This record gives structure tokens, sequence and C-alpha cells, in this order.
């Protein structure tokens, strides 16, 4: 089950 | 970073001739990710040959399989030729089935 | 054993072709499941093993979702680490990012991570605490202090002691035949003159499965370290890996040299001599 990220 | 792949030319079973099998190239440990492979049969490059998702090992490297159903003969050689940004020349590594 | 699920990610950029590529594939220890490719027709994640496909229609939903967020992400990140190293867009570049999470035996939380490579290289990954982070240069640093600011820190422990571990467990259940199989290897031997007072001995290992494996040669109870060759494990491309082991040994002395094979899936490991 997929996470998520953030931008950099 | 740049890494040189490493090459491995094989078969998914054992070899008998005129047995239909699977000739393997798995190439590992390359960087950039963009890399050319061809599975050659007397040195004629073989059609629509599939491969493996893109994917990469734990120190960042990356590995491909790409491979193609056959069936092994007495005289057919096979190999695989591989061009990546950190070769000089396209490498070419021959099928021995018997290492 | 123990468990691990991961998501390896994998973005580059294109001058010339001009648009990006986000690839993204998932794995249950040595086994992948789905992937996305933003190259690809279907703008979907797909299956790559049966097993996954118990899942209903809501899970592809999903999945596909979060799966094109990450994807919308790390490619905006792409261009963020053009600003931060001061680098033009007229040169291709790597982003690759890795996520997920390890359970025991018995499903309980072992580990998560959290971590990125820009290039090649270490850029900012969650330390195991999963409450900080390790900056590996100037650029990621920027990034560490953002990150902390807005608490990310916080998110991904929620999401690797939860929804990760919930997924993993799920999964080892619904696909147990699959994930928590043993299939031990078959092995043989193989011999080759390199001199006339030297010969190679391999030792092969064929269809395994985990990939984790050992093959030892030793000259009478002892380890041979940069003597013996191990080559990298290979996929077999059915679900199964094969490796070998050689040692060089002084020819007509074939028999001073064991392979002494050792796998999860053997109740004892084995003994070969040529």
């Amino acid at each position: 089950r997929y996470g998520f990220v953030a931008n950099f | 970073i740049q890494r040189t792949p490493k090459i491995q030319v094989y078969s998914r079973h054992p070899a008998e001739n005129g047995k239909s099998n699977f000739l393997n190239c798995y190439v590992s440990g390359f960087h950039p990710s963009d890399i050319e492979v061809d599975l050659l049969k007397n040195g004629e490059r073989i059609e629509k040959v599939e491969h493996s998702d893109l994917s990469f090992s734990k120190d960042w490297s990356f590995y491909l399989l790409y491979y193609t159903e056959f069936t092994p003969t007495e005289k057919d050689e096979y190999a695989c030729r591989v061009n990546h940004v950190t070769l000089s020349q396209p490498k070419i590594v021959k099928w021995d089935r018997d290492m | 054993g123990s468990h691990s699920m991961r998501y390896f990610s994998t973005s580059v950029s294109r001058p010339g072709r001009g648009e990006p590529r986000f690839i993204a594939v998932g794995y249950v220890d040595d086994t992948q499941f789905v992937r996305f490719d933003s190259d690809a027709a279907s703008q979907r994640m797909e299956p790559r093993a049966p097993w996954i496909e118990q899942e209903g229609p809501e899970y592809w939903d999903e999945e596909t979702g979060k799966v094109k967020a990450h994807s919308q992400t790390d490619r905006e990140n792409l261009r963020i680490a053009l600003r931060y190293y001061n680098q033009s867009e007229a040169g291709s570049h790597t982003l690759q990012m890795m996520f997920g999470c390890d359970v025991g035996s018995d499903g309980r939380f072992l580990r998560g991570y959290h971590q990125y490579a820009y290039d090649g290289k270490d850029y900012i990954a969650l330390k195991e605490d999963l409450r900080s982070w390790t900056a590996a240069d100037m650029a990621a640093q920027i990034t560490k202090r953002k990150w902390e600011a807005a608490h990310v820190a916080e998110q991904q422990r929620a999401y690797l002691e939860g929804t990760c571990v919930d997924g993993l467990r799920r999964y080892l259940e619904n696909g147990k035949e699959t994930l928590q199989r043993t299939d031990p290897p078959k092995t043989h031997m193989t011999h080759h003159p390199i001199s006339d007072h030297e010969a190679t001995l391999r030792c092969w290992a064929l269809g395994f499965y985990p990939a984790e494996i050992t093959l030892t040669w030793q000259r009478d109870g002892e380890d041979q370290t940069q003597d013996t060759e191990l080559v990298e494990t290979r996929p077999a491309g059915d679900g199964t890996f094969q490796k070998w082991a050689a040692v060089v040994v002084p020819s007509g002395e074939e028999q001073r040299y064991t392979c002494h094979v050792q796998h999860e899936g053997l109740p004892k490991p084995l003994t070969l001599r040529w």
C-alpha cells in the first residue's frame, strides 16, 4: 500500500 | 556518479539441445539508468526481446533482466551486447552453457 | 524470517525528448508485485505478480492515485534540484526514491525507510528513529530544514508504522503461499582447468527463493576469502534465483575442497565435492 512524498 | 554495468548471460534452466528455454541477460550495478541491451544469435540481433521493470539496489545502482524464449542447439551461438555511457565501445558477452 | 515491503521509484529528465519519465516498482521481499510507468498508456498502477490480484477494483483506483501523486511530486523535485545545485535543464538527471517497512516473522513493526538519491548519490534520508533526517550536502540541508518545519518526519512515521505495516501484513496473509515460501537451491558443480597446475571449481545454486544464500568454499575447515569468487545473485526470470561461487585449486587436489550450501529452505546445509 503506497505512501507519499513532499517537495524538496 | 558513473558506474559500469556488470553483465551475466545465461539460461533460465540448464540447457539441453532441442528443449525450449529462456535466454537471459542480466545487467546490474550501472548508473545512469540509460542502457542498451541486445540479445544476439550468431551475431544477429534477436527480435522482440523483453525486459524487467527498472529497479535498483541498496547502493542505488540499477538492474534489468532482458530475456527471450529460445531453443538451444549444438551450433547456434548466443551473446548479449551492452552499450552504456561508461563503456568505450559496446561490450559483447558470449553465452557459455558449460560455465 | 522477517519481511520487507519496498517501493523503488526512478525519475529521469530527458532534454531533447523534453519530458521526464517516472517509474515506480513495488516489492515484498524479493517478489515484485506492482509497477507504474509515466510513459506507458494505461496511466494505472499495474499488477506484476498474480497474488496481488486478490485485491478489489478500489485497490487499483486508490493505489493509482497515490503513485500518480508521487510521480508529479518527484518530477517537480527534479526541477527543484536544478535550482538548489544551480544546474541547467539542458542536462539529464536522475532522482531515486525508496520507501517502505520491515516487520518480524509475527508481523511486529521493525523498521521504516524514506530516502532519496540524486544522480546516484545520497541526498536525504529518514533516520532509524523516524524522527530526524540525514542530509548529504548543502542542497539537501535546505530540504531538511523545510521538512523539519513542516514536520514531514511525523507524517512518514505515521505512514510507516500504520498503512505501510498494515499493507505488508495483509499481503503476507493473502499471498501467504507465495511470500512465506522457501524454495531450496538445486546444486551442482563444474570444473575448469586454468593451466597445468591450477583449476577452477565452481559451485552452483539454482531455483531458490528468497534470494539470500551463502555459498562457501573451505580447504580443510577454514575460509578462503579472496581466493573465492562470488558472483552477484541473479534472477532466473521465473521467480527464482541463481548464484555461483568459485575457487582456484591446485590441480590433482580437488578434494581438500568442499562446497557448503546454506539457505533458509534447507533443513540442513548441503555439502558438495567434485
